[PDB]
C-alpha cells in the first residue's frame, strides 16, 4: 500500500513477433509514511488499475498473489 | 529452354487444378478490427529444461 | 527523456507507415484473391526416368520396355490389355522417353472420347507433368481463337482431340503435320461403312 | 530454423 | 472501397503523371521540362516561339524553382484536370528522400494558394511496392535523374540502406552523341533539349543491353538521313552493370546496378535481408532497355549468397513499370485508411 505514482516504461514490441508498441512491465511508485518503494509489477494487472479510479495521489491496497 | 518452359507450364496447371487459406481468413479478421486492438500475449521464456513465463501486452495505437 | 521522445516519435512514424502499408497490402491481397477465385473457379531395355514424377509399377515398366521396339524399329501394333492397368500412363511414359532419349518433340495428337477429354488431360498433368497440352471446346467460336498460334509457333507439342470434332475440321487438321496419332477404344472404329475411316486415313 | 532465431532473439532480449 | 475523387500527381524528371484516383493508367503524361522565355506542354516542346530556355523544376531529384512548380501545377489543374483545385484531395509523390524544409514549403504553398482540403505525400518506393502487390522488397529505380536501390520493409523506406550512382539523364545524352559523331553528325538550351529528345528516341529504338560481357554484334539501321550502326549500340549500355567491362569510358570506379543492389542489401540490418533478396523490384525509365532485366537477373545470380532466393517481378514486358509509382498512388486512394490515416484540412492550422 501507499501513494501510487503510475508509470509504464516503454519497451520494444514482443520480440517473438513483429514490431510496434508493448509493455513488458508496469512500475507503481507506492509511497508510504516511512519512505518510497517502486514495485515493478506484472503488466497484466494494468486492467485492474484502469478498472478502479487509481490516479496518482491515492492509496491502493495491493495483494501479493 | 522449351523443356523447362513446358515443365513450369504444366506445373502451374497442376497447381491450379489441385487448388480445387486460414491465414487469409485471419487477415480478414484483422481487416474487420477497428484498429485500436490491445493484445494480451504471454509466452514461456528460458531463465525438462529450466524456463519461466513472460507477459507482453501490445497496443495497436497510441490512443489506447 | 529527450532522446527517448525522439526515438518514440521515430517509432510512431514507423508504425503509422507500417499500418498504412499493411492496409494497402491487405486490400491488394483481397483483390488478388477475388481475381484468382474468378479465374480458377532380342529386347534391349534401357529407359530414362527424367521428368517421370509419377511412380510406375513393375509390370508397367516391363510393358514400356516391350514396346520400345516399335519406335526404334518403326513398327505399329495394337495394345489390347484389360482395363485397370493404365494405358494412358504408358503412352505418357512413351512421350516422355521420346524426349529423354532424342531431342525431337514434334506436334502430337491424341483422339479421346468426349466424356474422357478432361480425364486424359488430368492424367497427363498428374503422370509426367512437364508437357504442353491444349483442349478442344467450342467448335464454332472458341477453337477459332485457339487456332491462331499453331502455324508458325509450336505453342503445344501434344493435343487432345475428340472424334466428333475431326469430321467438321478435316480441312484444318490435314494441313499440319503430326508424328503420333493415338486413338483409344477403337470399338467405335470397327464399322467400315462409317465415314470416319476415310477421314482419319489421309492424316 | 526461423523459430531458432526467434528464441535466440528472445534470449537476447531477456539478457538485455 | 470508398472513392472520393482524389487527383494523384507525380512530378517526374522526364514526364509528369497525373489523373483521377481509381485508374490503371496515368491519364496525363507529357514532358516536365519547362520552357521559359513560359509554356509547359507538348505544345511548348513543338512551338518554335521566341528565344526559350529549357529547364525543369527538379534538380538532382529536388524541387529548386518553386515558380516553375506552381506554374506546372496550375497548368495541370487548368487544362489536364479540367476541374477547380479546391474540392479534390491530392496525393503528392515526393523524392525517395525528401527534406523537412521541402515538405513544409510544399504543404504551406498548397494549403495557402490552392486551399486543398486534404493533402498527403509518401515515398515513391513504397508506392511502387504497393503497385507490385508486396510490402517487403527492394525497389531498384532508375529514373531520368538518378537510380536508387530503396530497400522497403512493410512499406517504409529504410533510410539507412539508401544508395545512389551517377546514372541519370546523362546516361547517353552525351555518350550516344559521340557514338553517332564517330561516323558523322530556340537558344542553346532548346537545341540541347532537342538533342536529348532525339537521343532518347534512338535509345528506345535500337539501344540494347547484352547478356554477358561486351562482344561482337551484327549491325542495325534506323532513320533520324539513314545509317547502319554496328555493335556500337551494344557498348554504352554495358556501363550500367559492370565497371570493368567498360574500361575506357567509365572512370576508375563505378557502382553498377548490380553493385548498387548488393551495397543496398548489405547495408541493411539482419533478419530482413532474406525478404529483400526474395522480392526484388525494378523501376524507372532506363529499365525499358531491351534485355536489361535479363542481364540484371543472370548477373545478380552470380553475386548472390548461398541458399538466398532471387525472385524478381516479371513486369518489364509491360511499359507500365515506369508508371508503377503513379499506379500505387492511384490505388492508394481507394482504401479505408484513406479516411483513418490522412491529413485533414485542420491538422496544420
Ligand atoms: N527523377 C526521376 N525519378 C524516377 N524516375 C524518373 C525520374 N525522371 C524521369 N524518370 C522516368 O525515367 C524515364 C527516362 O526516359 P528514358 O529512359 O530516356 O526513355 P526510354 O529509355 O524509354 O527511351 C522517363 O520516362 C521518366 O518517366
Amino acid at each position: 500500500e501507499g501513494e501510487v505514482t503510475e508509470l509504464t516504461p516503454c519497451e520494444t514490441e514482443n520480440p517473438m513477433g513483429g514490431y510496434g508498441k508493448t509493455i513488458s512491465h508496469v512500475i507503481i511508485g507506492l509511497k508510504t509514511a516511512k519512505g518510497t518503494k517502486q514495485l515493478k509489477l506484472d503488466p497484466s494487472i494494468f486492467e485492474s488499475l484502469q478498472k478502479e479510479r487509481v490516479e496518482a495521489g491515492d492509496v491502493i491496497y495491493i495483494e501479493a498473489n | 529452354l522449351l523443356r523447362e518452359a513446358k515443365i513450369t507450364e504444366e506445373l502451374n496447371l497442376r497447381s491450379l487444378e489441385t487448388y480445387e487459406a486460414d491465414k487469409k481468413k485471419q487477415v480478414h479478421k484483422k481487416r474487420k478490427c477497428p484498429g485500436p486492438i490491445i493484445t494480451y500475449h504471454s509466452v514461456t521464456v528460458p531463465l525438462p529444461p529450466a524456463r519461466c513465463s513472460r507477459t507482453f501486452i501490445t497496443f495497436s495505437d497510441d490512443a489506447t | 527523456r529527450e532522446e527517448r521522445g525522439k526515438k518514440e516519435e521515430q517509432s510512431r512514424l514507423r508504425r503509422i507507415a507500417a499500418s498504412t502499408a499493411r492496409e494497402i497490402e491487405c486490400f491488394w491481397s483481397n483483390i488478388e484473391q477475388v481475381v484468382e477465385i474468378k479465374l480458377r473457379v532380342t529386347s534391349v531395355k534401357f529407359n530414362a526416368p527424367s521428368l517421370l514424377y509419377g511412380a510406375l509399377r513393375d509390370y508397367q515398366k516391363i510393358g514400356l520396355d516391350w514396346l520400345a521396339k516399335l519406335y526404334r524399329k518403326n513398327l505399329n501394333g495394337i495394345l489390347a490389355d484389360e482395363a485397370g492397368l493404365g494405358k494412358t500412363v504408358q503412352i505418357i511414359a512413351f512421350f516422355a522417353h521420346l524426349a529423354c532419349n532424342e531431342g525431337n518433340w514434334g506436334p502430337h495428337l491424341v483422339v479421346v472420347r468426349s466424356c474422357n477429354i478432361l480425364k486424359w488431360e488430368l492424367e497427363l498433368k498428374r503422370w509426367c507433368p512437364g508437357l504442353k497440352i491444349l483442349s478442344y471446346i467450342g467448335s464454332h467460336r472458341e477453337l477459332k481463337a485457339k487456332r491462331q498460334e499453331w502455324a508458325e509457333p509450336n505453342s503445344f507439342h501434344v493435343c487432345i482431340t475428340s472424334y466428333t470434332q475431326f469430321f467438321r475440321g478435316l480441312t484444318a487438321f490435314t494441313r499440319v503435320r503430326w508424328k503420333c496419332l493415338v486413338i483409344d477404344e477403337m470399338q467405335r472404329v470397327k464399322g467400315m461403312t462409317e465415314r470416319h475411316w476415310e477421314a482419319v486415313f489421309t492424316l | 530454423n526461423s523459430e531458432d532465431a526467434v528464441m535466440t532473439a528472445v534470449r537476447a532480449w531477456e539478457f538485455w | 472501397g470508398d472513392e472520393v475523387g482524389a487527383l494523384v500527381f507525380d512530378i517526374g524528371s522526364y514526364t509528369v503523371r497525373a489523373g483521377y484516383a481509381g485508374e490503371d493508367c496515368p491519364k496525363v503524361d507529357f514532358p516536365t521540362a519547362i520552357g521559359m522565355v513560359y509554356y509547359i506542354d507538348t505544345n511548348a516542346l513543338r512551338v518554335p516561339r521566341e528565344n526559350m530556355e529549357a529547364i525543369s523544376p527538379l534538380k538532382n531529384g529536388m524541387v529548386e524553382d518553386w515558380d516553375s512548380f506552381q506554374a506546372i501545377l496550375d497548368h495541370t489543374y487548368k487544362m489536364h484536370v479540367k476541374s477547380e483545385a479546391s474540392l479534390h484531395p491530392v496525393l503528392m509523390s515526393e523524392a525517395p528522400w525528401n527534406t523537412r524544409a521541402k515538405r513544409e514549403k510544399l504543404t504551406e504553398l498548397m494549403f495557402e494558394h490552392y486551399n486543398i482540403p486534404a493533402f498527403f505525400l509518401c515515398k515513391t518506393a513504397v508506392l511502387t511496392a504497393f503497385a507490385n502487390g508486396r510490402s517487403t522488397g527492394l525497389i531498384l529505380d532508375s529514373g531520368a535523374t538518378h537510380t536508387t536501390a530503396i530497400p522497403v520493409h512493410d512499406g517504409y523506406v529504410l533510410q539507412q540502406g539508401i544508395v545512389k550512382s551517377p546514372l541519370a539523364g546523362d546516361f547517353i545524352t552525351m555518350q550516344c552523341r559521340e557514338l553517332f559523331q564517330e561516323m558523322n553528325i530556340v537558344t542553346r538550351s532548346w537545341h540541347n533539349y532537342m538533342c536529348n529528345c532525339v537521343i532518347q528516341d534512338f535509345q528506345a529504338s535500337v539501344l540494347q543491353v547484352s547478356d554477358s560481357t561486351y562482344d561482337e554484334q551484327v549491325a542495325a539501321q534506323m532513320p533520324t538521313y539513314n545509317c547502319d550502326f554496328g555493335a556500337e549500340r551494344l557498348k554504352i549500355p554495358e556501363g550500367l552493370f559492370d565497371p570493368s567491362n567498360v574500361k575506357g569510358l567509365s572512370g576508375n570506379t563505378m557502382l553498377g546496378v548490380s553493385h548498387v543492389v548488393t551495397t543496398s542489401v548489405g547495408m541493411c540490418d539482419i533478419d530482413i535481408r532474406p525478404g529483400l533478396y526474395g522480392s526484388v523490384i525494378v523501376a524507372g525509365g532506363n529499365t525499358l532497355i531491351q534485355s536489361f532485366t535479363d542481364r540484371l537477373n543472370r548477373e545478380l545470380s552470380q553475386k548472390t549468397p548461398p541458399s538466398m532466393r532471387l525472385k524478381l517481378i516479371a513486369n518489364n514486358t509491360t511499359v507500365e513499370r515506369r508508371f508503377s509509382s503513379w499506379i500505387g498512388g492511384s490505388i492508394l486512394a481507394s482504401l479505408g485508411t484513406f479516411q483513418q490515416m490522412w491529413i485533414s484540412k485542420q491538422e496544420y492550422e
